[PDB]
């Protein structure tokens, strides 16, 4: 499956907690 | 009845997107406020390459329904709960403010 961490379009940071 | 159809009379510029959950939709939300519409649930972040991004969801959009559940009056726990529980193609009604 795709990783839980992905790139924020707002911050450019790699974060989790995606819905 | 379509329990969400009334939304397009209250917010005639709202639109419907169909986003497939594959791991995630690709969004985060907040409970926030906008000068033109008041308090409610807004898209607060968008994941690069995600299906939500591909479908044209924008940061700042107001989230008005998830499938047949109206989110106009939802709190943060209830709206995130609806988004987390939804499977497959998730229908969202969104309003871009401009």
């Amino acid at each position: 499956g795709p990783g839980s961490r992905g790139k924020s379009t707002v911050t450019g940071r790699m974060i989790s907690g995606w819905l | 009845s379509d329990e969400t159809k009334f939304i397009f009379d209250q917010f005639p510029k709202a639109r419907t997107v169909q986003v497939r959950k594959e791991g995630f939709l690709g969004i985060m939300v907040i409970y926030g406020k906008h000068a033109e519409v008041g308090s409610g649930i807004f898209i607060s972040d968008l994941r690069e390459g995600s299906n939500a991004e591909l479908a044209g969801v924008k940061v700042g959009d107001m989230l008005l329904a998830v499938n047949q559940d109206v989110t106009l009056e939802s709190n943060y726990d209830d709206a995130t709960g609806l988004l987390k529980r939804a499977e497959g193609v998730v229908t969202m009604i969104l309003l871009t403010l401009k």
